[PDB]
Parts: C-alpha cells; structure tokens; sequence
C-alpha cells in the first residue's frame, strides 16, 4: 500500500531532476552555438593579423 | 452481565469473551486485509483506496508526533488502530443478544481485564525496549540529573501510564456496553435510535484517541 503513492510521487521527482539537468543543457548548448562561429571569428581575425604581419 | 469466564481449562482458568471475541474480530480483521491485496493495482480501487487512506491517516499521525523513526512502529499502531476500530464497531452492531451462551456472554475484546492490559504490557514492553534501545544500556530515563527527588516517580510513572491507558479504554468500552444492554433492556428499540449516533461518533473517535495516545507513547519512549 505504500509503493503505489511511492511511484506517483516519483514521477514528479524524476520530472523536476530532469527540467533541472535540461536548462543546464540549454544554458551550456547555447554556449557553445555562441562559442563555434565567436572561435572562428575570433581565429580568423588571428591568422588575418598574424599573416597580415609577414606580408607587410 | 456475565463477564467473567467459561471453564474452557487450557492451564489455567482464562476468560472466554477475552479468547473468543478477540480471536473472532483478528480473523475478520485479517480476512478484510488479506482477501483485497491480494489483486491491487496502482490506482486507488475499491477496497485498496479505503485501506490506503486508513494507512495514510496512520502516517500522519505517526509523522507529527514520534520523532525521526516512527515507521517500524506504524505497524503497531496502525494494527491498534485497526483492533479498536473493528472491535467498536462490532460492539455497536454485531448480534450477540440472540445467541445464547450456557455459562456466560460473548460481547467484545475490550469488555474483560485480559484484552486491554495485554494491550498496555505490550505497550510497555515496547516503552522499555526502546529506551534502552534509543538510551543507554546503564540507565533508561529514570536517571535524575536536575531535581535530586524525581528518581523514584520516573520509573512511579513509568509503571502507571500503561495502566492508566488500560483504564482509558476500560471506561470507555465497558461504558459503552452499559448504554446498549440496558438501553436495549428497556423496551422494544424504539428508543436507541438517537443514542445509536453518539455511540457511532464516540467510538470512532475512541479508535482515534487511543491511537494518538499510543503515538503519544511511542514519543516519550523515543524521548
């Protein structure tokens, strides 16, 4: 009589662990779609600077 | 009227409401729980919603009073629970006017010495092993450190409060008893019907109160 309402409620607990661990996914996944083009940009400006450099 | 005993020797002289009404309301007790888990589903049916609503009422009233550890003893005081509330009821409906017995009556468990001061040694027993469970092995709470009077009325009152609860139930269900034999002893039953309601309710609240009063208990033993 007890593991009936123990299920019931463990429902809504591994709901509220998952919501918690998905916007942690947001957040990160955001970051890094953020970081992939920011890296490239960034890096390209480098080399075009660095080898900027030599052909002065 | 009669409720002494019938000479049914098994050693000693014992009492025959005590064997045969405690006996009869267990095996109905158990007949009731068993017969209905033995196909329950997840979802509250019939019977299973009933059984886990008492269990849910004996959670709460195990979780607001005890302490940390009141779940080994759910078992206890929901089986108390359960005794109380069958057995009050049963009093209250179950026939025993019309069947006759030769040597003496057969009413409920309560009505005799045997099935309320088991209930209070029982008790008792269970106060004393867990206070030198949860307590040290040396002294159980009888030891003074305060007051250098309170030695001897620790363990004074630790011998009178299983007895006072044995007494609690004592005035109510011999009580009970009285209104119904001679409120049906007065005329044809024309008359019981308002005092049938205040029977229902005080009983019911009796099964209640003596299950908080062994909550309570089971408290001060953790304590």
């Amino acid at each position: 009589l007890g593991d009936f309402m123990d299920k019931r409620d463990a429902s809504i607990k591994e709901q509220l662990s998952g919501v918690k661990d998905t916007s942690s996914e947001v957040k990160q996944l955001e970051e890094q779609a953020n970081a992939v083009m920011r890296a490239a940009r960034a890096e390209i400006s480098a080399a075009l600077n660095k080898m900027k450099k030599e052909t002065q | 009227v009669g409720q002494h005993f019938y000479w049914q020797i098994g050693g000693f002289q014992i009492h025959g409401q005590v064997l045969i009404t405690s006996w009869v309301v267990i095996a109905i007790l158990l007949g009731s729980a068993a017969i209905a888990v033995r196909s329950p589903q997840t979802i509250p049916t019939g019977g299973q919603n009933f059984f886990e609503y008492v269990l849910e009422f004996i959670r709460d009233v195990s979780k607001t009073q005890i302490g940390e550890e009141y779940r080994p003893w759910v078992p206890f005081i929901g089986t108390m629970f359960l005794f109380i509330f069958v057995s009050n009821w049963s009093g209250a409906l179950l026939p025993w006017k019309i069947i006759q017995l030769p040597h003496g009556e057969l009413a409920a468990p309560t009505n005799d010495i045997n099935t309320t001061v088991a209930l209070a040694l029982l008790t008792s027993v269970a106060y004393f092993y867990a206070g030198l469970t949860k307590k040290g092995l040396g002294y159980f709470g009888k030891y003074i450190q305060p007051t250098p009077i309170l030695l001897p009325i620790n363990i004074l009152e630790d011998f009178t409060k299983p007895l006072s609860l044995s007494f609690r139930l004592f005035g109510n269900i011999l009580a009970d008893e009285l209104v119904v034999v001679v409120l049906v002893s007065l005329v044809p039953l024309v008359v019981p019907i308002p005092v049938m309601f205040l029977g229902l309710f005080t009983s019911g609240i009796q099964a209640l109160i003596f299950a908080t009063l062994a909550a309570a208990y089971i408290g001060e033993s953790l304590e």
